[PDB]
């Protein structure tokens, strides 16, 4: 019933994010926009694990080691993890960014649901499905930018010959 | 007959992924109930167990031949909850015999508090048992006939026709 | 009443996109007909114009409260086609008065060849006019009541309730 | 009912082809497979325009100038163009490959429908919507390949310095 619409939300995030590979920054614009529009969370922050430390632009950087913290505990685990009572923060959906795998490429956390003051178990797995398209968009757009910068700087080194 | 066949089929098409399936499936089945029964509306209670006693707490409410599942999502703290001794919901939970109930006003045991919680006006009802494990899990009812005061027998056949399916879904 | 409202809503939640819309919407509306009217099945004929004369060629056929549009998609070369003088399909095409038809056997003009084309056994029917432009483009019928030989009046109300929408879709 | 599937088949071709950017050949495998599965055509061939000439692997190449031919006429136009009577070929859905635009990047042609011996008008626009995902996959995976080969051969020129 309403059931189709949140699948077509995945349609929207797909047809969007797969067309935004040209730049990860604009990709962040579209992602933050679509997420603040659909997740109903008043705010959010997206960690990205690196060996033993998470990385997040929320463009001032924010950092937190995989051993330390609760979201860091999610970095240790990759568990989707609702926090219906946060302690106007009042709840947090702390789930891994993921991508190709359940392996922790990062740790997203939504804050302050619209419709139902608490995050539901419904406010979990759907965010993970959204994080399928987002995770592919991240891993592959970064896959794009790394090849860009590196292989471009290579011909920058080509200079003398 | 084919009706029930591709109706429950098209009903399973209507479902899409979210959380989030079987309950809305029973919802759509309530829709089909209030349709082929030509009812104004319908409703269902979970009969979920606690203290060793299943309790017929209300779930779907003011279900029409539609009424969105989102509309029917009553808070468990706020949901009406029937113990086995109260209502024909808990009485079917207590007896599980198939029950034509031509007039709840006469074929009693019924709790008319459902009229309070739903705002619907009860006149008559029917029911069949629905169970999972040792536990009971559901009770289902048609509400206000549109065209006439009462069903004839093949409508009761329709009532089995989709309450058997509701029996099939919440398991 | 909410029924038809969220019925047509949920009916639009039934569908993605194909070719392949409005006729199939009228199809699902025929489903809602054979449901809320508790009919065994239903059918619709396009009344598409030619030679200045609209022709009530059969389209949807053996529609149940279900039945896929492919199940009902007869070849235009093979479709049964009614001129204005044949059948109550072409007679509603010829008169456009609302028609309760309690018994086609008595309330005649009806073409029982539809029983041949569909394999269904006609007993009674009802109809309302449906037009695009100056042209007429549709005729609609419910088929075999499940619980009784005939409708009571508010079922006729449901009949208007969705044939009016059928008028609304193919325009 | 039946009326809600073919778009999710576009979800299938999306989740497939957008994940197969790493190589064009595998992209062709998934495309030929998904197309011979969904189009109900017994066979097909996909032209790709280059200024005034189409290009096709159907891996022996096949070529036809944009001015010459009926499919070439489609290259001249980009009109979707059913041919219910082809002359076991019996029909051809000749529609442009397209991509970002109605501009003719190429000219696909499906052959021999299952379910209804003729191609329908239904057997047109759906192929175009399928060609949205396929066209983006082509333009952008080839966008990926050109960057690969070129920027790689650049560091191959970097070798001396």
């Amino acid at each position: 019933q309403k059931l189709k619409c949140e699948c077509q939300a995945l349609l929207q995030v797909a047809k969007n994010l797969f067309t935004h590979l040209d730049d990860v920054s604009v990709l962040l614009q579209e992602i933050i926009t679509e997420a603040r529009n659909l997740s109903n969370a008043e705010i959010c922050s997206v960690f990205l694990l690196d060996q033993n430390e998470l990385v997040a632009k929320v463009s001032y950087e924010i950092r937190i080691p995989a051993d330390q913290g609760i979201a860091g505990h999610v970095a240790t685990t990759g568990q989707i993890l609702n926090i219906p009572d946060a302690y106007r923060t009042r709840n947090i959906l702390c789930f891994p960014i993921k991508n190709e795998n359940q392996e922790v490429i990062g740790v997203a956390e939504l804050v302050n649901k619209i419709n139902g003051p608490w995050f539901s178990k419904f406010d979990e797995d759907l965010a993970t499905a959204f994080s399928i398209y987002c995770g592919i968009s991240i891993a592959h757009s970064l896959l794009y930018k790394k090849v860009n910068e590196a292989q471009y700087r290579s011909h920058l080194a080509n200079e003398m010959m | 007959r084919l009706e029930e066949c591709n109706i429950l089929f098209e009903l399973l098409t209507e479902i899409q992924d979210e959380a989030g399936s079987m309950e809305k499936i029973v919802h759509k089945t309530l829709q089909r109930l209030s349709q082929l029964l030509a009812a104004d509306r319908c409703s269902m209670f979970i009969c979920r167990s606690r203290n060793g006693i299943p309790e017929v707490a209300t779930r779907l409410l003011n279900v029409t031949p539609t009424s969105k599942f989102e509309d029917n999502l009553v808070n468990p703290d706020k949901e009406t909850v029937f113990p086995l001794d109260i209502g024909i919901a808990g009485w079917v939970a207590h007896t599980k015999k198939f029950f034509n109930i031509p007039d709840v006003k006469k074929n009693n045991h019924f709790s008319d508090y459902l009229d309070k919680k739903t705002g619907y006006t009860t006149v008559n009802m029917m029911a069949i048992p629905i169970t999972q494990g040792k536990e009971v899990l559901a009770v289902v009812m048609a509400l206000n006939k549109l065209n006439a005061s009462e069903f004839s027998k093949e409508d009761e056949e329709v009532f089995k026709k989709y309450l058997n399916f509701i029996s099939l879904v919440l398991r």
